[PDB]
């Protein structure tokens, strides 16, 4: 019924291929793409032992790397063109819920680079195993290398999560890495707005791990660079135990750095991240009070967008509804600012 | 300890090597290209630090890939740029570490 | 890149060119400025008539810098 | 090449071209149209005066006008 | 008595001296100045036979490179810092005219080099001779070389006066020039109003030959060209003839190029160029007509200056009388259309 | 006949050469620096034309300064590059006209 790339619902021929002829011209650029891989998950991801618990899901989860060659998605030991995300052994589904938030978002208007859901070659009689696959940002129309860096390398902080000092406080917000974009990328309002939505949304959806390696500069332009596309965008919501551990991968604000201060929605009645909060990091990007009150009815107005999303993906029910429950409590929570 | 020629663009940049004191990163005199990274402007040549600079520490894996790559190899804890040059021409972006 | 502008009418064109490629639209400058969307399209045609301020507001959202030379 | 940091950067340097080069007032007054009034508050703050005539006495004084990013 | 210098009343103190201690340190840097020159006119100045009556009265005249080795000024072979214009041998009196026509551009408010009147050394109990020396221009703080070029080979004009093609016509005017100057220079209402009053006074005063010898390109600043200081401004109403022959070096206006239109002046009872014409320069080189009406009211202002500074002078009687004519005559034109 | 070289702020900027079909002037293939006149411009390298560039012929001495050259060696105009060439070491600004010996 619905398409394992783009989400939408499938017509009469294409049911039983699962694909859209739309999605995989998206994801390969012809319509001949074949979305059967054909190996399996054994034969190229290696069963690597449970490191500690305190490591984030990303780090539990196997990366291959792919190279389209006619058709067919081929497996390289090196500089592929693509990246294939399969769900850890621990987490069933992560895959799926990938795929899910990265189709939100490409619906929401965000650069996002084309992705979607392959199977493995199935071992015997068993049901089929899917993948998240994304085409890599950095390479351009042909296979050439684009330059890139990530935010951690750029801003000279040694963890990815800022901390960087004598106890376990996170150092560096997303104010700070949004006031240390603007002085190395192109400022206007364009590059501001798209940011901040960036931000709430990782909120919104349940992504309390948008950490500073999953920000990037592509180098397009050659001098100044540009913010890097979406990627790494799953929502925690289905894990309690991860989305308990912090509401952001970062403190919002940067009079929280450190634990010097908490945000104004932290000594409210609700004591955790609400509106005004958002409000206080776009009034730091610059952005005007009537902008922002707009921008927030325009986040209000996506609420149809975000149902639909997740209701029409390949994410378990149980899943769907852990993801909906953290969405409507947060959206609710952006209306409490003044 | 070791000295490594610095790739950008499939041509050599730069060279980073470490010792005693530290590590320590710098441009050719005679490449007038861009920076492989806004931390290295590259109208400064020199770049010294007592531990390795953050952009070639956030080049090495973290999760998955690092573990699958440390149970095959088995070197030093602390081998910073030891585990850097291993996955060289396997890096994001147009950036290449290999042996000098 | 730099661009010596020829007239009034050369920087309101230039700006509305920028403003294209970055996909902004007339009402999200006007809550951001201030200034009407009438008065942004006066600005975008020849920003003559439109005051100093308003042009350098409009240039400064759009990510353009003004310079000054002999 | 300087880069205008706000209006009233413009009007002080444009100000200060003015008078290295020996020009008063009124002499910008008969060769522009623009009141020596309206070319005081120019040459003080001219975010409210209108952009043709801050553009017209950069003209009058050699001053190049560019864009960049 | 009046500064050699300056032109200016002497005080108690300089009176006997000739020259004030203003003047001396204007002129040299130092109020310790011997303007008595150590050497005699003959020692220096050769007589050589003249070519033909009819070349311009530049043509005449000897000059001598001189630099001021301690407070004394000595003559050299090539590379001075200062030019010594002796009175051509048919033409006495046009080093005290030559200093007079520069005093006044000076009180005009015009760029021109620090300059006066020097004596030679006197042969016998003869009257004192002077002559014009002026401060090089291509030199800047300590006599270092600053590159300048002339506008002739600037515009690729062969000859100075424009005399170009298959006739006795010329093909550049005063119009041209100045467009030509626009492009070339910085282009602002200073460099347009001082332009446009250096051709009026040409006028004015009788320089009937500000040929394009007589217009300086100086590369100062960098990359951007300017003007040259005024240079050579001299009257030619003492000498009839050479008055006679043009009333400015070049035409006017771009229309009169090759003879093939007349300015306005030149079709009203006046015959001549008068303010119209002046009018139209101005409107070619973006003056404003308020701006224009200004700046002419302000040569009429400037009367008692230039009555004053050649009244003050060195020049005879005479020739002062013929440049004051001229001049009387030329600014009463300048109301006309 | 003649391959002069032209000397521009005290280093040689180029050379400005004599023969059959005219006179030549080019800027060495090196020198990027200020251009000697406004009617050579840097960016340009090769200079030809049938008669002495503009710039070069107005370099040569007026009436008077002319005349006292022309008595020591006896000069009948017949030459202007062997005239700018006695005028070499005294010419105006910056420039500098020497042999190439």
């Amino acid at each position: 019924a619905n398409c394992r790339i783009l989400l939408t619902p499938l017509n009469e021929r294409d049911e039983q291929r699962g694909y859209s002829t739309q999605g995989l011209k998206r994801l390969s650029g012809t319509a001949k793409l074949n979305p059967r891989l054909g190996f399996t998950r054994t034969q190229f991801v290696q069963e690597l032992p449970r490191q500690q618990k305190g490591m984030a899901i990303s780090g539990y989860q196997p990366k291959l790397q792919l190279v389209l060659d006619e058709g067919e998605f081929r497996v390289v030991d090196h500089q592929g063109n693509f990246i294939l995300k399969p769900s850890p052994a621990d987490f069933p589904g992560l895959a799926e819920n990938e795929h899910a938030t990265m189709t939100l978002m490409s619906r929401l208007g965000f650069d996002v680079p084309v992705h979607g859901l392959l199977s493995f070659a199935p071992q015997s009689e068993e049901e089929l195993e899917y993948a998240f696959v994304i085409r890599r940002y950095d390479r351009d129309n042909k296979g050439l290398p684009v330059h890139q860096e990530q935010l951690d390398g750029a801003m000279q902080i040694t963890d990815k999560y800022g901390k960087t000092g004598n106890d376990n406080e996170q150092y560096v917000s997303y104010e700070t890495l949004a006031r240390f974009l603007v002085a190395h990328v192109n400022d206007n309002i364009a590059f501001k707005i798209d940011l901040f939505r960036r931000i709430v949304y990782a909120w919104l959806l349940g992504n309390n791990d948008m950490h500073l390696r999953n920000f990037g500069l592509v180098y397009s332009d050659g001098l100044t660079p540009a913010l890097a596309p979406v990627y790494d965008f799953v929502s925690v919501a289905p894990y309690p135990e991860y989305f308990y551990s912090n509401y952001l991968a970062l403190p919002l604000l940067t009079r929280e750095e450190g634990g010097r201060e908490l945000a104004p929605g932290f000594h409210s009645d609700y004591g955790e991240y609400i509106g005004q909060d958002f409000l206080l990091l776009g009034e730091s990007m610059g952005l005007a009070p009537r902008l922002l009150e707009k921008l927030f009815q325009d986040i209000r107005k996506e609420n149809a967008i975000v149902m639909e999303t997740y209701e029409q993906s390949f994410m378990t029910q149980d899943h769907i509804q852990a993801v909906l429950q953290c969405y409507r409590h947060r959206l609710g929570l952006l209306h409490h600012h003044h | 300890h070791r000295r490594v020629k610095v790739l950008l663009y499939g041509q050599v940049v730069g060279e980073l090597s470490q010792n005693d004191s530290g590590f320590l990163f710098q441009y050719a005199h005679d490449y007038h290209g861009p920076a492989i990274s806004i931390s290295l402007p590259v109208a400064q040549r020199q770049f010294p630090s007592e531990t390795l600079h953050p952009y070639f520490a956030s080049l090495a894996p973290e999760g998955w890939l690092r573990q699958r790559y440390s149970q095959i190899q088995h070197r030093d804890e602390n081998d910073l740029l030891g585990m850097l040059i291993d996955n060289g021409k396997n890096l994001l972006g147009a950036i290449q570490i290999l042996p000098w | 890149p730099l661009l010596t502008i020829e007239t009034p009418r050369h920087l309101g064109e230039q700006l509305n060119a920028r403003r294209k490629e970055l996909g902004i639209d007339l009402y999200t400058l006007e809550l951001q400025t201030g200034i009407s969307t009438s008065t942004l399209k006066r600005l975008f045609k020849d920003p003559e008539q439109v005051k100093f301020g308003s042009v350098f507001a409009v240039a400064n959202v759009l990510g353009v810098k003004l310079c000054i030379g002999e």
